[PDB]
């Protein structure tokens, strides 16, 4: 054999993950989609025990 | 070898797998039950005033 040109090793090919990131669904993401609705309704409930 | 490297669990090595949940109702529960009671708390005073 001749002097090695092309030198190499073993590396690690992963799915190369972007920047997947959305819009109005990313702001309700923390609490829940579903807390906000009762939480809602405990607000309108409320002002109807004020009224 | 026969107990760490043969077993099937990598315990004490993961850690924290960023615990993606957003937020359970069981923390929000028992202040709906309180705001509940306020409430009905509330309504009870002022019709006996």
């Amino acid at each position: 054999f001749s002097k090695p040109f092309m030198s190499l090793g073993i590396s690690i090919m992963i799915k190369k993950p972007q920047k997947s990131k959305p819009g109005v669904f990313s702001f309700l993401d923390p609490l829940a989609y579903e807390i906000w609705m009762c939480i809602v309704f405990a607000y309108i409930g409320v002002s109807v025990v004020l009224f | 070898k026969w107990w760490y490297d043969k077993g099937e669990c990598g315990a004490k090595d993961s850690g924290s797998k960023e615990k993606t949940s957003a937020l359970s109702l069981s923390n929000v529960a028992g202040v709906f039950y309180i705001l509940v009671g306020g409430l009905g708390l509330a309504m009870l005073v002022a019709l006996i005033e």
